[PDB]
């Protein structure tokens, strides 16, 4: 089927360049028009460039003279190449499909985070939340930037998995809980890891909780 | 430039309920080029509506679509709890590509009141010298839910910072975890560590506790 498969997002410096491709599969990018669109975190939809079928390209205003748009037609891939990063520019950017005649947008990549700023990275510090229906989980505290992935038993338990939107502390740094709740008469034999993952430091920690 | 104004911003409906949701352009636009998305929190939007009318691929009937010139509308005929999103529309009948501000939905399902459990910090965390006591109040309805932390009956203010969980796809609950966080001399200077919670789905409020040295 159709896909379109994001990379490049992370952590930049302000006043830094970042480039983001979007790998196609299903369809060609060089005979369709492309487009790349942008969302601000809990902000609206933001078109930021098009690139025709023909190659002829278009960019939103603020973005005009420091963003190219591109493709690899060998590599079935789409590029937006971004210079002179501001704090305005932190989103999560989505490639997508659309139409020349009515440019709406039928297929979108699944989206990449670009967060623009000039504090250090900071791997998060894990501690267990143990029960004493059970409740448990794991406190994924002192990170920077967004996001973490947090998983249980490798992906095995999602059933009741409750991972909440981080916040940020006064110190600048992320925080946030992953609980489960599970039946106690489970609690003795069965074995349950939270599994977090935070890919802008490599930090990968597998933390077991325990009674 | 075309600004589309979606009105209304929030919309709260229960399940069954019809949902009509509007969409006014500043100019004349085009039928055959306005659109909707449906954007579901940590996904893309998906394309719903073309061209003001016609449904996407593997869009449910109770979709659709209609409107002319400057006013545009999509209903969902029968909301379903996995309805929960924010709906955009979408105009290039004249550029720029401009979106509306969206319409966030929820799903106003019944009263259902929290499970409310508290967690001690853990002793790896104390290493570091701070202690951060974590309220969990597990699936809920409404949003509104009031968490107040007692230290040895003391009120504390300042002190914590409160999450929610984006309303669930299946039962239309929330969930609310509470931090109260305290260096570590001065939580093993106390006792007594209470989250009281006030909420529509409770008669009364609810407080659970834990002795530090218990």
């Amino acid at each position: 089927e159709v896909q379109l498969v994001e990379t490049g997002g992370g952590l930049i410096q302000p006043g830094g360049s970042l480039r983001l491709s979007c790998a196609a599969s299903g369809f060609t990018v060089s005979s369709n028009y492309m487009s790349w669109v942008r969302q601000a975190p809990g902000k609206g939809l933001e078109w930021v460039s098009v690139i025709y079928s023909g190659g002829s390209t278009y960019y939103a205003d603020s973005v005009k003279g420091r963003f190219t748009i591109s493709r690899d037609n060998s590599k079935n891939t789409l590029y937006l190449q971004m210079n002179s990063l501001r704090a305005e520019d932190t989103a999560v950017y989505y490639c997508a499909r659309y139409d020349g005649i009515y440019g709406e947008l039928d297929f979108w990549g699944q989206g990449t985070l670009v967060t623009v700023s000039s504090a250090s990275t900071k791997g998060p510090s894990v501690f267990p939340l143990a029960p004493s229906t059970a409740a448990l989980g794991c406190l994924v505290k002192d990170y920077f930037p967004e996001p973490v992935t947090v998983s249980w038993n490798s992906g095995a338990l999602t059933s009741g998995v409750h991972t909440f939107p981080a916040v940020l502390q006064s110190s600048g740094l992320y925080s946030l809980s992953s609980v489960v709740t599970v039946p106690s008469s489970s609690l003795g034999t069965q074995t349950y890891i939270c599994n977090v993952n935070h890919k802008p430091s490599n930090t990968k920690v597998d933390k077991k909780v325990e009674p | 430039e075309i600004v589309l104004t979606q009105s209304p911003g929030t919309l709260s409906l229960s399940p069954g309920e019809r949902a009509t949701l509007s969409c006014r352009a500043s100019q004349s636009v085009s039928s055959s080029y306005l659109a909707w998305y449906q954007q579901k929190p940590g996904q893309a939007p998906r394309l719903l509506i073309y061209g003001a009318s016609s449904r996407a691929t593997g869009i449910p009937d109770r979709f659709s679509g209609s409107g002319s010139g400057t006013d545009f509308t999509l209903t969902i005929s029968r909301l379903e709890p996995e309805d929960f999103a924010v709906y955009y529309c979408q105009q290039y009948g004249s550029s720029p590509l401009t979106f509306g501000q969206g319409t966030k939905v929820e799903i106003k399902r019944t009263v259902a009141a929290p499970s409310v459990f508290i967690f001690p910090p853990s002793d790896e965390q104390l290493k570091s010298g701070t202690a951060s006591v974590v309220c969990l109040l597990n699936n809920f309805y409404p949003r509104e839910a009031k968490v107040q932390w007692k230290v040895d009956n003391a009120l504390q203010s300042g002190n914590s910072q409160e999450s929610v969980t984006e309303q669930d796809s299946k039962d239309s609950t929330y969930s609310l975890s509470s931090t109260l966080t305290l260096s570590k001399a001065d939580y093993e200077k106390h006792k007594v560590y209470a989250c009281e919670v006030t909420h529509q789905g409770l008669s009364s409020p609810v407080t659970k506790s834990f002795n530090r040295g218990e």
